[PDB]
């Protein structure tokens, strides 16, 4: 039970627990900044969210420039 | 890419530096070198290059 309880955090990409380090890595928003990379396991989810945000804002710009 | 297609994308200076032709981009064989880098937007890369160039050129030639 303890082994599968650790494997539950492992399988969801929550290994390399540096989320608290990663949010303090996103303090610099100065002019030209990258993602300032932390985790690797959840990056598929973040990338899918980024692509859906890009499609959402393309549609929103197409509505704003039209109405 | 036609000439008006090119001039809708790039700036006026970047278009005028290449077309002094025959209204077509004609690159030769031994003209370009492909260098891989991280995918970044052009203004951010130019901003970082401007920053390092102004931090390099400050002691050697201030004027």
């Amino acid at each position: 039970a303890e082994q599968k309880r650790q494997l539950l955090r492992l399988l969801a990409g929550l290994n390399d627990e540096s989320l608290g380090m990663a949010v303090n890595r996103q303090s610099g928003v100065a002019i030209a900044q990258r993602k300032e990379s932390g985790l690797m396991g959840l990056q598929t989810f973040l990338k899918a969210t980024d692509d859906m945000d890009r499609l959402i804002f393309r549609l929103a710009v197409s509505f704003i420039c039209e109405y | 890419f036609t000439k008006e297609q090119v001039f809708k994308i790039v700036d006026k200076k970047l278009g005028d530096r290449y077309f002094k032709d025959d209204n077509k981009i004609r690159p030769l064989k031994f003209d370009l070198i492909l260098k891989s880098q991280l995918k970044t937007e052009s203004r951010d890369e130019k901003w970082y290059n401007w920053n390092e160039l102004l931090k390099i050129l400050a002691p050697i030639r201030p004027d």
